[PDB]
């Protein structure tokens, strides 16, 4: 019926932490592996976070909270789903102060809060410049993700793609250097060839395939237009008009039938048809076309000229029709090649998230020492700078700090370590030592530097992570009465 | 702390399920490997019976409960389409792997610690393959050993012999000019009637249908094939008319008006039959798959002329290459470039049934492995044993190179791990000594199916030992060491390296588990 | 097949209900290993608490339910009495021998082959203690070690230092001349009202009752003793007589002349304390068991006698041999020659008692160390400490060999074992193989208490080799290898060399137990 009082904030805490302890294990390189029992017994042993989660159906309001903001996150950017549910948990798991000393949550979300613009603030001290023009330096830092996987055959194939593909979105002029893979850098699976055949496409590809020889096979200059006996004169008119500019290609966003087929099959051009608003947006800004209510009122100016030429050379038993240029028109497209399916579906996916690492590196460059360095770093900031806090918020002040240490946790704890005495000497060094290196070893399961291992993370990572990490716990906080209602 | 429709094990109890599946696996597939092993049946509930060894067919066409179980068994589906063996014994080391680790892990030893010892006794264990593989050329004698160690893991030891020269002479029949070999150049055929030890070659194609007439000659020494796909029976009319019929009687005379559109035709195949070596000394055959009028059948008989009706597309692609003759998709362009050649073509007669033989063919680059067997069940048996007879010799001749059996590599490379230290951590040494114990569940369970204690068996060959290069396995009959060179025991090089790769693999993977959960299970 | 009121187990299930009540009381007794290991507590269920480590304690006087279980409780008994430390170790080497002769016994390996492995093992072990034990002399520094070794492992490490010069002390002076040697020379008191770091040595004996009088010397610097056994208070008629009186009067007249045979008595012990040295500067003292009349006593008083009076037989034995003084059985036969002599003899005043103390003696062949804490359990804890040390350095003197501790000894004789091929039998190198694994669950239990990690630090210590002779130990404090003869740690060379034939013996027995039968219960 409906739940109040402490019972809620209670309960969204088992709830949060429940789903975080699940992918405790999850995080690093030693990513441990989950059984998941279908219903009708099948299983699938992968190791995503993203995946897990998405299968696992819940009952609770707070967990699918816990769960839809990762989903977003993923979305947003490609990486640290599992670290912002983790955190997100951990910071929630300090029960002590809201029911034994019976702190207000009020009292607690001014402390998280004080807490973030203070994490915030310790990350930019330890960050680190890139040389983003260096090709070498940049790929350094994608190797991280490409590492256990089918393209690291070619790497340096797979990591120019996602790096020159992310700078040609990449638009600096207007200062917020807004990129948008999904928009502006299309991708699809071209059947046949391999992976080393994967190139970039300088403008718009059309997946339809060629029903009739009556089309153009080469052009120059391609002039893109945009825009029984009663149906026969309806439509004779209106291919008229089109036919009497002497088009290259023809791509209205409706349907074309048959007999609309007919007339500009005897104009010898490319029929397409089934295009959406967006992308006929995008087709005239590939060559300079213009988009027209109807056929009736095409004007001389709709052409696409300055386009490089038209295409539809048949490639692994498919037709492809393709408008590129050779300039940048504000977009491309990535022709992924490969000789099976199964081959394909796993390229598509890999570079997709290496053009998100690429995005968000750009979009600031600047680095952090992974490894739990950046945790361990934070958490000193904190516990020194609560010295200074007059109050009594510096005792969840504090325990923001220390739920930080449970990345470098479940990191030692999946190498097979001990935990304590990893962990004791870890906060030791950041304590003496530089608090932007000494963190901790994924592979080996001891201590080490990152100036000498490249496990250096973007900042904007980070820095969402925490902040979702932190609204999503302030969120579930200021939650006290889950009731039902329609 | 848990949600309603949820369960999930925190704890280590994941591996205790997951390694409790691979012991009861390891416990039923044991019993079944090589020779002295046990059969497995499979009823598959509607009445049918099938027993085999092959772990593949327990594994694919079985029906297991425990999830768990049910990936392993997908495992071996992978380790029979690259090898063609060594699914059994998959089997028992990734259970014996996973019984060594739990061994371990219950002392508070890591799952991540133990699969890094795997890696590094597998890196190792692959170079030992290197160093004792035998690159023997291969001929008759060594491909003899070969399909012998094959063939008997799957039959009775009396089909050994036979299907032994048969399977041998198939892969040198098509193995030739160092070509890639090619498993469809080899057919596989049944036939009841006959009991089991009745197996033997053809030279050339075999055909379901024959020729059903008394006036067609029972052997043709010789003949021009004549490759046809046009049904000489009743057929639609192909000109710009129609059937349009007033009684019974008018409708006769529209068979007899459709029927002028095969008659012109059948004179057709008696014209090439008189043209192409109409004289004395000489033969004609024909092979047009699509139906014939027993009319047809009837004329050319007169001719002296053998057709054939109602084949496979298949058989017809075979029976070009065989004779020479391309598919002539209509009689009105008939013409001697669609003829071929052959010898002996003669029908084979059994109690009920007969079937066509085309045999002593002059190019065919093709033949055919006539099985013949009394039950049902039984040629479904000798067939699982040939295909796989058949992929043991390609991988030797594929890749030249053979290793010993018997065991003898696991024990060799039980003692070449213990020989070995570390490289990346200390506490890797337990995983490289899970895996050395592991290796000797081979020569374990070949000790138990032969009938001797377990322990006696491994301690002479693991005790012998000399100042040179020795190999040392199982004797199955006698229970001492033997060495498998000196009696014809071979296995592959492909077989033992996919092995150590697969096993690794998977009991990594299974070590790996830290959680199951329900999926809305 | 029984008959009613019994039940029998006939299958090898039998066996593993041993095995289990062993598995379980190694798991018990394994927290309590070393100094680091913890305490278990003895509820008698009157109200009495008791803390201990000693794993004979908690065997012989702990009731234990399991029946199998009470069986290693005697042999731990039976431990202790030889040489008086290892009962725990013992334990976990019996759970851990049957532990690992499971493994090979489910895999249908006989018990009595394991058994006689062990034999072999044992041996092997045997002849290696011979090579590691440290022959060197035994001097202050060396027992120091030996005591400190020995008392860390029952104490909170504060009373090392306390108890290990006391203990050290207390045997060189019960030791010269290569003498025999006996710990009941060193008596063992317990006095509370002080703290538990209070305790400290008594060159002399200390007594229960004291002098009563109020003219009493609390200290008597020089005096000849004088031992009696004769009551001095009011005894029957010594002559053939009766009572012949007429009142009470009369009958207490009576009473007058019966204590004439004691009165005078009284100055016969004057007599003789005026005539050996009587004079200025000068005192006597006498220990009469028996009691003595409070009139008499104010005899002796004022002539400066410290009087004593209902002591024990064991005061007066040590009383005899340290002091020399013959019990004089009547005081007719009194003469000098029965005197004895001793030097400060004072009456330390508690806060409730008061004991007698005759320190200062020249060589009375026997000591007294003196106890001192604020509670019951503590001074029980203390004493079983002291006990246990002083028997450690008691093996050390007499066995002049030593060993190196913190399981360097285990882990070289395991070491040794598996660079051991057969030579009695092919399969009894699996009980070598489970006896050398068993040797090492005493390191590996040193690393739990200690709270670190099992694998790492059993791993580390046995990696260490050289080209020349290296034994490494469990360092508590750091986890690393430590060379246990450098640090200071020493073990008995009694102790080990018992463990081996205590723990073979009972791990064989309970390996060929067949059947477990009830004889009527």
């Amino acid at each position: 019926k409906r739940e109040s009082g402490r019972k809620v904030q209670s309960g969204n805490i088992n709830a949060a932490k429940t789903i975080a302890d699940i992918i405790r294990t999850c995080l690093g390189p030693k990513s441990m592996m989950k059984m998941l029992l279908d219903p009708m017994g099948g299983i699938v042993m992968t190791n995503d976070g993203n995946a897990i989660l998405r299968e696992i159906q819940v009952q609770h309001p707070a967990a699918k909270s816990m769960i839809e903001i990762s989903r977003t996150q993923d979305e947003e950017v490609g990486d640290g789903t599992t670290s912002v549910i983790i955190l997100a948990g951990e910071m929630l798991s300090v029960a002590e102060h809201f029911l034994e000393q019976q702190m207000h949550p009020t009292v607690v979300i001014s402390a998280y809060r004080k807490a973030l613009d203070d994490m915030i603030s310790t990350l930019k001290k330890i960050s680190i410049p890139v040389d983003i023009s260096d090709s070498d330096m940049m790929l350094n830092i994608i190797n991280s993700s490409i590492t256990t996987k089918a393209i690291s055959r070619w790497s340096s194939l797979a990591c120019n793609i996602a790096l020159d593909a992310v700078k040609m979105v990449q638009f600096e002029e207007n200062g917020r250097k807004e990129i948008d893979i999904k928009k502006y850098a299309r991708v699809e699976k071209i059947p046949g060839g391999i992976i080393e055949d994967s190139c970039v496409l300088r403008g718009v590809m059309i997946n339809k395939d060629v029903t009739h020889p009556r089309m153009r096979r080469y052009i120059k200059n391609p002039r893109i237009v945009l825009l029984l006996q009663m149906e026969e004169e309806y439509i004779q008119q209106l291919c008229e008009d089109i036919i009497q500019l002497k088009p290259d290609v023809v791509i209205t966003e409706k349907g074309i039938s048959d007999l609309a087929q007919h007339y500009l099959m005897r104009a010898n051009i490319t029929a397409i048809r089934r295009v959406r608003k967006t992308d006929n947006n995008r087709i005239a800004r590939a060559c300079g076309a213009r988009i027209v209510s109807r056929p009736e009122e095409l004007r001389e100016d709709d052409v696409g000229t300055g386009a490089g030429l038209l295409e539809i050379k048949k490639i692994g038993d498919e037709y492809f029709t393709f408008i590129t240029d050779c300039k940048d028109p504000k977009a491309c497209t990535i022709l992924l090649r490969g000789a099976s399916k199964e081959i394909l579906s796993e390229v598509e996916r890999n570079l997709q998230d290496a053009m998100q690492v690429c995005r968000n590196v750009l979009l600031d460059p600047q680095l952090v020492p992974g490894g739990g360095a950046s945790e361990m770093a934070v958490a000193h900031a904190l516990t020194e700078k609560s010295k200074a806090m007059t109050g009594v918020e510096q005792w969840p002040y504090r325990a923001v700090a220390q739920a930080l240490e449970v990345i470098p946790r479940t990191l030692i704890q999946n190498c097979g370590a001990s935990t304590i005495r990893l962990l004791t000497s870890l906060r030791a060094k950041h304590t003496q030592e530089n608090c932007e290196t000494w963190g901790v070893n994924g592979e080996t399961g001891t201590l080490v530097d990152m100036k000498e291992l490249g496990i250096w993370e973007p900042l904007a990572v980070k820095l969402q992570t925490y902040k979702t990490a932190v609204e999503t716990a302030v969120l579930l906080l200021r939650i006290d009465d889950i009731v039902s209602g329609h | 702390t848990l949600n309603p429709k949820a369960e999930v094990a925190r704890a280590q109890a994941a591996l205790a399920v997951n390694i409790s599946a691979a012991r009861g696996l390891q416990d039923v597939l044991r019993t079944n490997l090589g020779p002295k092993g046990t059969m497995k049946m499979l009823v598959s509930g509607a009445g049918d019976i099938k027993l085999t060894k092959d772990g593949n067919v327990l594994l694919h066409e079985m029906q297991i409960q425990h999830p768990t179980a049910s990936l392993i068994a997908k495992v071996a589906t992978a380790q029979d389409d690259i090898t063609g063996d060594g699914t059994t014994s998959n089997v028992l080391i990734i259970g014996e792997l996973l019984k060594q680790a739990d061994l371990y892990i219950s002392e508070g030893l890591h799952p991540r610690i133990i699969t890094e010892g795997f890696e590094a006794a597998k890196e190792k264990a692959l170079q030992f393959l290197e160093e004792v593989k035998v690159s023997r050329e291969m001929d008759r004698e060594t491909l003899i050993d070969v399909a012998r160690t094959s063939l008997r893991t799957k039959v009775h030891a009396e089909l050994a012999d036979v299907l032994t020269e048969a399977v041998v002479d198939s892969i040198l029949a098509i193995k030739k000019q160092d070509e890639p070999i090619d498993l469809f150049m080899i057919e596989i055929m049944e036939m009841k009637h006959k009991s089991e030890t009745d197996t033997s070659l053809i030279r050339g194609l075999v055909l379901d249908h024959g020729a059903r007439h008394p006036d067609m000659k029972k052997r043709v020494e010789d003949a021009y094939i004549l490759t046809c796909n046009v049904s000489l029976e009743y057929e639609k009319t192909e000109v710009n008319s129609g059937f349009f019929y007033k009684s019974a009687e008018e409708r006769e005379k529209l068979v007899k008006a459709e029927r002028k559109f095969i008659e012109d035709r059948v004179k057709k195949i008696i014209e090439l039959k008189r043209k192409v070596c109409g004289d004395s000394d000489k033969g004609f055959v024909v092979i047009n798959q699509k139906g014939i009028d027993p009319f047809s059948l009837d004329a050319l008989s007169k001719e002296g002329i053998v057709a054939l009706r109602r084949a496979k597309r298949r058989n017809m692609e075979r029976l070009t290459l065989a004779c020479g003759g391309v598919a002539l998709n209509s009689f009105d362009d008939l013409s001697p470039d669609c003829l071929g050649h052959a010898g002996l073509v003669y029908e084979y007669t059994l109690g009920e049934e007969k079937f066509t033989f085309i045999e002593k063919c002059n190019n065919p680059r093709s033949v055919t492995l006539l099985i013949k067997g009394p039950n049902k069940h039984t040629l479904t048996q000798i067939k699982d044993a040939v295909r796989d007879g058949l992929r043991a010799v390609k991988n030797a001749i594929d890749d030249g190179c053979v290793v010993p059996g018997a065991g003898a590599v696991e024990v060799a490379m039980a003692e070449a791990l213990i020989k070995h230290k570390p490289s990346v951590k200390g506490r890797a040494q337990l995983g490289v000594q899970a895996f050395a114990d592991a290796l000797l569940i081979i020569p374990k369970v070949l000790a138990q199916n032969s009938g001797f204690d377990l322990q006696e068996t491994l301690v002479k060959i693991q005790a012998e030992h000399s100042e040179s290069g020795q190999l040392v396995g199982v004797d199955l009959n006698t229970g001492e060491p033997m060495v498998a060179a000196e009696v014809g025991v071979w296995d592959n090089y492909c077989v033992k390296k996919q092995l150590l790769h697969s096993c690794t693999v998977i009991a990594t993977n299974i070590l790996l588990v830290d959680e199951i959960m329900r999926a809305g299970m």
